[PDB]
């Protein structure tokens, strides 16, 4: 079973933490899975 | 109670499986980061290519600095409106030297030039540099240790006298594992006692060894049930010690959250909730700061009447008779 590590997106606000995030989980998925 | 704002997405890499947050606003990374409902092993930093640092910008990675964050890997983000090398060659030195103001490893922290919103419109080109910081996620924080291989600690819930056999305290084991035999310290509140687990029951099925997050009865070996004071805790010998003054990052909840109607001044002397008790402490205040405000998060030194166990990173509640007026975490120990 696979390691377990906490993160998340700090920043000054409207910098795109949230766009960013979401870009992660797509292009993630969209390349392993 | 403390109002939050959160987004908690999953995601895996082909080595390892992330848990990410994403705060709305400015307050709910505050509240956040303090009360430890958000805990991470990394930040990834993200800043406009735009716009550079900001204010909010600086205030997280102190925050960051003073809650434990240990790695901020970061983002330059909206590269796909500069297009001066110059340009963003100057924003990566600023924000450099930023992380390096608070201790961060500025020179050698990874930086990825990117566009999260390219690369979510399926430009590749843009999805590429998306991987490229998931490699860095993956290469740069270390893989995070395990509650089960830290040293054995144990917040005391409740003392008990069992007939003919001995005193047993309950509670649930923080971190660690204690086994039959193991020699074990109490600390905090008085001065450390010494003593030898005899046994490990749980709902009278005895026990091995009692693991991190199972709820046990720990037997200890000849220490009278009122030996044992509200605060203290159990763990391995010598892995924690007891403090009195700490520097700590605070959170003062805002009227509507249940806190405070007025402000507070120098001479605040509340009680501080550490595991299982309140213990009352002074307080001191920054120069320059006379009053403090619902709503407002502040650093704060921290002088307790009476010891307790503690380390870096150790969160707390201040409470004004029972209520709940605000929550920290120890960035310090001072002594
Ligand atoms: C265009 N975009 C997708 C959304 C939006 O309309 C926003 C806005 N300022 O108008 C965001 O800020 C928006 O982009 C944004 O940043 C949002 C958030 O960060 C979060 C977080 O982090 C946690 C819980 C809820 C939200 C949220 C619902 O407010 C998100 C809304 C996002
Ligand atoms: N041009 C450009 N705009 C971006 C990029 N990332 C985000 N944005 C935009 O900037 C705005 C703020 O982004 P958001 O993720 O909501 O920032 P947050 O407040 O930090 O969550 C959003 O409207 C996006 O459309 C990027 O890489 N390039
Ligand atoms: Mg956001």
């Amino acid at each position: 079973t696979k390691p377990h590590v906490n993160v998340g997106t700090i920043g000054h606000v409207d910098h795109g933490k949230t766009t960013l995030t979401a870009a992660i989980t797509t292009v993630l998925a969209k390349t392993y899975g | 109670g403390i109002t939050i704002n959160t987004s908690h997405v999953e995601y895996d890499t082909p080595t390892r499986h992330y848990a990410h947050v994403d705060c709305p606003g400015h307050a709910d990374y505050v509240k956040n980061m303090i009360t430890g409902a958000a805990q991470m092993d990394g930040a990834i930093l993200v800043v406009a290519a735009t716009d550079g640092p900001m204010p909010q910008t600086r205030e997280h990675i102190l925050l960051g600095r003073q809650v434990g964050v240990p790695y901020i890997i970061v983002f330059l983000n909206k590269c796909d409106m500069v297009d001066d090398e110059e340009l963003l060659e100057l924003v990566e030195m600023e924000v450099r030297e930023l992380l390096s103001q608070y201790d961060f490893p500025g020179d050698d922290t990874p930086i990825v030039r990117g566009s999260a919103l390219k690369a979510l419109e399926g430009d590749a080109e843009w999805e590429a540099k998306i991987l490229e910081l998931a490699g860095f996620l993956d290469s740069y924080i270390p893989e995070p240790e395990r509650a089960i291989d830290k040293p054995f600690l144990l917040p005391i819930e409740d003392v008990f006298s069992i007939s003919g056999r001995g005193t047993v305290v309950t509670g649930r084991v923080e971190r660690g594992i204690i086994k039959v035999g193991e020699e074990v310290e109490i600390v905090g509140i008085k001065e450390t006692q010494k003593s030898t687990c005899t046994g490990v029951e749980m709902f009278r099925k005895l026990l091995d060894e009692g693991r991190a997050g199972e709820n046990v009865g720990v037997l200890l070996r000849g220490i009278k049930r009122e030996e044992i004071e509200r605060g203290q805790v159990l763990a391995k010998p010598g892995t924690i010690k007891p403090h009195t003054k700490f520097e700590s990052e605070v959170y003062i909840l805002s009227k509507d959250e249940g806190g405070r109607h007025t402000p507070f001044f120098k001479g605040y002397r509340p009680q501080f909730y550490f595991r299982t008790t309140d213990v009352t402490g002074t307080i001191e205040l920054p120069e320059g700061v006379e009053m403090v405000m619902p709503g407002d998060n502040i650093k704060m030194v921290v002088t307790l009447i009476h010891p307790i166990a503690m380390d870096d990173g150790l969160r707390f509640a201040i409470r004004e008779g029972g209520r709940t007026v605000g929550a920290g975490v120890v960035a310090k120990v001072l002594g």
